[PDB]
């Protein structure tokens, strides 16, 4: 019916009415792939259904005036859908949308309707939601990266190797001076970027506006007594949008280039607000990302690193983080690599070995730079090298505040592994298995990198291959 | 230990942090990067035209606004489009430091897939200042 | 130490260092309870511990420079930790933090410090956390609900009776004059109030402006010709926070009455903007919820009812939503009625019996509104009133747009066994086991409610006792 | 090319570089259908490709410098075009266009580089625009009607 | 300055120059002897490449291939734009640096949309070079249409 | 009664209503201690009970309409008082508040409620307020300091002696040339900071705007031309808050550094906001205070020094005038040193010796710097450094502008005893009989000094110890 229909009192079976295995989609069609367990004795094709129908129309008893509505080509359709081969019980549902149902590029009203809705039902077990067929014309009203891969480049006036970092630490409470000092050094000693922590950003006493003084301080004479392009990647964190906005408008005033936000852990339509403030004051813009036990890894129950991966990239960001190896975000090769690829590549089509089950029309779209942080230094680096080349944005963690020489040469250490294994990449060298002896020649005269292999002499893991959730 | 500073000299970006590459290992590096798929292009700078500078934003009223300057290089004469020879390379590179005493001399290349450049190896002039 | 330490390169074992079993709190502290699952190998104090180091100074190896930083009282501690009953390896740790560790009110630095961080480690297999402290200082820098439950009571100009609605669906697309039909019928017929769902606000054609000018010409008449005070929650949804100004300030023009948003599914820093706006423009603010599967039912493995009820109580809200009592949210005896007693209530300590393990001191903070939302009407309508009493805020999704005679007797119906109710609950009867007669015997004459009685003649279901995740 | 070619200086043949009558559309090209007659002397698969060298990136001498930008799959395409049976001068010219060239919802950009370059040139007699095919993602960049027809009927009363 | 015609060249390929390159090609051809440069409406702004930051590249070699050769010179941006809001960002962003002379065809979008901006020309004293373009469905109008003498008019 | 009380016509008595000597006080219930001498007939308890009545919740005749309001737990109450030592019919009054009978943070209504319904009445003969308890959440609710001592210290880029200055006369009418040349070669001559009065700011010919701009010229070579971080202290005083917001923002556009004002000498609420701005421009802000004979001073009847000091850093400033040892404002031990530690410092427990009665709880509040102003140099010198240490902010009366030699030996002559002084105290000086000596020794060859210590020849002052009010 395209409207005018005097449905009988009830709820007609969804089988009969939402499941349609022989559908021919539209280019226009919004499609979602989630892996579900039902409760017992619910059919996976009820289930299915019910899914799609709840997402679409909704009941809870039908008479005439569900009739007023247009449904005819209007709503949602569950297309075939097939079991999980690591559990009975557990099956792949399909479900396709139509444009007309959603308002165009509507980021709440799409996350409500695809994910607030979907994600509840008492009679469902668990739900994982396992891709999206997002159409050229949501795509295109969605804006995607503000300055990707392919401005990003041009914009920070270096390249030709990974790009070099430190994440600022202790987070509690750093004196001012003495922030700026660090900073300072490991700026000067060789590193191209440095990175705030949310706590590092604003105390009780210390606001953020005096903390970005001493940073605009440093920053001036950490380009002009380097001769090097070099910043550093301010945090930004707040309670309230006015308070967001005023961190944004008077850092405005200076024109910092890049900084980065965990805005992203705040909410999805301030990111997105944002990502539009940036391309309109054309910024350079650095996406946190976090909550990896209770969202990322969501095991069979929940949100998945592709999908993750493409929601990221449908807000937008310059840059994006990613893994810490070791700690609280992901290490793993059949996680990361998937995750990277979707974030740095444009025009391919999807593969079930690589966990993709729909492709979103590509051409024009804005690659988006991984940043890793990177909590084991000088013996990872020949893996992190082969395995990632010039990706990254490696901001570390145990390197540079962890050299017993100080900031200077702790970042002229890490400076002079970066060198050394490019250079080594460079050779076309067997990274894997002469890097070690790489780093031991290194340390035969750069005197910091000695200290600095001679200090960290217990770190030696690679990678682990297989998910991790 | 540790004393650290850049002394007399700065540290020229990437690969000043290192000692000096020579032209056989510039060479085996080039051949490796063309046979990767990377286009080389020449290029050579000014002394004070090569370190990174703001004083420009005195003409402009809305500043640092991601403005930057002194960092821009002049290319030798051509990129390395179609031939790929690096004795011809390395000839260009000697014509260019006889032709500019006071600038420095670079290698960059790009990748075409999204038409972006790298910044390589090495800066060097004649009168090149204090080794590390 | 307040600063000055010259450390030793490493990692200094955190049970040494980041655990205090003796120590005693300050008024000004801040403390989480969570329940936790060590991976195999892992000792659950230096888990404990490290996350407590982790939240507060954050290592991958320590040198003297992180001497430099003054640790003393404003570094997290780890206090003495229990062991669950449900699992050989379930422990409930808890955690304190002073108020020199967090800026002021600051929610997206809170929530990145306390859940973005700590929910996130390789060593940990599941964290779910268990309870809060808020101290005073951080309860009223912080702004809770803008007009809840004492303000939203006098501000009604009704009360002394569950408020009467319906959730208008189908959730598709219905155009704007069978909508002001639908909405202008029910609200004539006895609702109170009527519900959008996120569709419902905007489609490709049809702006939220122009269902607005609907609306409009419905309420004005929707009150004038029916003289009882009632109306309509917008949901006024959205893509960027550009967006949702506009959809406020548009509508800050005709000063409409209560209205709702999915906003606190979007952020929490957009919906303390907001609600610091409600505060501002004398608004009324109900609150919508989602996500049930992936958020609220996260059973050893995430957030919990009454941590998320504190958490959305601390951003705010005059009304929230809360459990269908079937289909996508809540129903369970065990799950709702600790949910509700933290938004109504207020000065209440703390009982392991309630799961309750923190106090936040109380005395002026506001109450907020349960808004339920009704798949089942008429015989569930007794067991709903004899737990619920005078809470609700009852939006019918099975009645109302469910009576083969139209939304007038389905919304008449809907009001009569309302009405009929409430007269048994005022007589004080035994409405568990009378009930059902009261509703037989008030339809002798009234005909809508007759059919209202055969046409749901077999949702008998009250609500099952223990939760369900 | 994807950029890096050396060309050797002087024009070179607009049907062996703009036009391919067996290309494959995406459904994110703009294509555009033209009729037209040349001037006297010009084939028309010439006056096809040089209409869709010119609307997408131009020349009057072309050395290794036009090899800066990356040609490959970013420049507009010529595709097979038609006689028309009412002149026997006049032809159907196809051009095909990638989302790549143009700005996105601009539509001054858009009309002075389908319209202002293309009706201009001395060799062209006559060109006429017959049909457009716009992409579903410039169609939605595109802001449309603010109120039409299924909108203004309710709004009417 | 004055005393011979003012020399410029048209930059091109149309499509999509990135960055660097158009940096280089721009600083070389303007210190190597040209007074003046221009783009075409795709050299303006391209999905990847905003005008904005074309506008900062420019930025960065105007000030040079002025001060590197001693010679006053410039380059005329062509400004293109979909609504009249981006055309009043597109000026009033360039009015913030104040560049020396830049061009629009605003005057193949609409002729108030001209008119507007030569007001807001003369306010902010710039100086406003005109496009034109649709020869053969405009100029070329034998009997039937436009003609030049009436087009030079129109236009002053 | 929580409310619904129908209260018999007529009076019941304060003592059997407002009085609870058993009271035990919450976390958030505002405290105040008063010290009283009632009319004769007026039983002490009957005074504090009405206090605390009127404060709460008035009356002249009480009916069934005070029963209208929810009384219980929300009424001021009367706690147990105890005798003064000094005089038969003075007596110590406790007064405490909940949270809920005060607007959050609102300093007018807590003023007008705390003080000014209060202190008014007839049978009252004197009232003098001793100490107040600001719970924390009160406390956070107020702004406090903008940029306290732990901000400041890190700001002005110079500290490890006291920082030297001079307050600037006649307040009469110097033409703005002879003033910029005093004022540059004072702060040549060693000055680190100079000081405006209220008539220097403007007069009737003389603009600020113009002073300003004298101000600015000297300024740029008074840093440039000596290498050494100096300033001026700007006082900024106007007849309307237009003026004053005038008066801030047109060198805000030159971000000068440090100012002060005397605007808390025209209003609580103007000074409090302007903090606010302060704080939002980044500046730091010095806090003038005058009417020491009709506020500080007021015996029995009034303010005392102690809740002043509260009071003022309870609205903020970063620096806060403070003793003149002579002439217009305090000098004694017994004033001071309080006033002093109240405003320097946090964490510290009430004591009856030290006349607290009430602790505010402490843990991230804002210190704030004493500005004294300093009427007695050269001999002086050394019993304010024993005294005071590197607190002040001295700012000379007698220096300086005292020196037959003029402005650059005046003020060289301060310096050189500001750093003899300092290199006394560095080398562990008994520097109250030491220092004599060390003026003697430093008189070789400075003779900047030698001409100080002929002209101030007489003056052998230290400090009276006991309160002269």
């Amino acid at each position: 019916t395209k409207a005018g229909a005097g449905f009988k009192a009830g709820v007609k079976d969804y089988r009969l009415t939402y499941y349609t295995p022989d559908y021919v989609v539209r280019d226009t069609d919004i499609l979602a792939a989630f892996r579900m367990t039902p409760q017992l004795g619910v059919p996976p094709e009820e289930c299915g259904a019910a899914v799609a129908a709840e997402s679409s129309t909704g009941t809870w008893t039908t008479v005439w005036t569900d009739g007023l509505t247009s449904l005819d080509r209007y709503k949602g359709r569950c297309y075939d859908i097939e079991p999980v081969p690591g559990e009975d019980n557990q099956y792949i549902a399909y479900v396709a949308y139509p444009i007309d149902l959603f308002e165009e590029g509507s980021v709440t009203n799409m996350f409500t309707s695809i994910v607030g809705n979907v994600f509840g039902f008492k009679a469902l077990r668990a739900l994982r939601l396992e891709d999206l067929r997002i159409p050229p014309a949501y795509v295109k009203t969605f804006v995607g990266p503000p300055h990707g891969i392919q401005v990003e480049r041009d914009k920070l006036n270096k390249y030709g190797r990974g790009l070099l970092g430190c994440t600022i630490k202790p987070k509690l409470g750093l004196s001012a001076k003495n922030y700026g000092r660090a900073v300072y050094e490991c700026l000067r000693g060789g590193l191209d970027f440095t990175k705030d922590d949310e706590n590092v950003n604003s105390q009780p006493f210390m606001r953020w506006r005096d903390r970005f003084l001493f940073v605009a301080e440093a920053i001036y004479k950490a380009q002009a007594e380097t001769g090097e392009v070099k910043g550093h990647y301010l945090n930004a964190t707040a309670g309230t949008c006015e308070e967001m906005m005023k961190r944004a408008v008077c850092a405005k005033e200076l024109g910092v280039p890049i900084i980065m936000h965990d805005y992203l852990t705040g909410g999805f339509t301030a990111n997105t607000s944002l990502a539009i403030y940036c391309r309109d004051n054309g910024l350079l813009l650095h996406i946190h990302r976090a909550m990896h036990a209770v969202i990322d890894r969501q095991r069979n129950h929940g949100i998945h690193f592709r999908v993750l991966a493409k929601a990221l990239r449908m807000s937008g960001g310059d840059h994006l983080h990613s893994g810490t190896v070791v700690g609280k975000l992901e290490g793993e090769r059949e996680v990361t690599l998937g995750f990277v690829d979707l974030m740095r590549d444009d025009y391919v089509e999807k593969d079930r070995s690589r966990g993709i089950y729909f492709t979103q029309d590509w051409c024009s779209m804005p690659g988006v730079m991984p940043v890793a942080s990177g909590g084991i230094h000088v013996w990872h680096m020949p893996a992190l090298v082969e395995i990632f080349g010039d990706d990254a944005c490696l901001q570390f963690g145990g390197g540079t505040l962890g050299h017993p020489w100080g900031n200077a040469p702790g970042a002229a250490a890490n400076r002079v592994a970066l060198e050394a294994c490019t250079q080594a990449r460079n050779e076309g060298r067997d990274l894997a298995r002469e890097g070690g002896d790489v780093i031991r020649s290194a340390c035969k005269w750069s005197p910091e990198l000695a200290a600095a292999c001679e200090v960290w002499k217990e770190i030696k893991f690679e990678f682990d291959t297989i998910d991790k959730l | 230990m540790m004393v650290w500073t850049p002394v007399n000299n700065k540290m020229f970006e990437t690969f000043s942090y290192l000692p000096p590459l020579t032209d056989e290992q510039i060479a085996a590096q080039v051949d490796y990067i063309v046979a990767n798929g990377w286009i080389p292009c020449l290029e050579f700078a000014e002394a004070d035209k090569a370190y990174v500078s703001n004083e420009s934003a005195i003409r402009f009223g809305s500043v640092s606004c991601l403005y930057y300057d002194n960092r821009y290089w002049t290319m030798w004469k051509l990129p390395m489009f179609g031939c790929r020879d690096p004795m011809q390379v390395l000839r260009e590179i000697v014509a260019c430091t006889k032709a500019f005493p006071d600038a420095y001399v670079r290698l960059v290349a790009f990748d075409n897939q999204k038409q972006v450049q790298i910044m390589g190896f090495l800066v060097q002039r004649p009168k090149t200042a204090r080794d590390f």
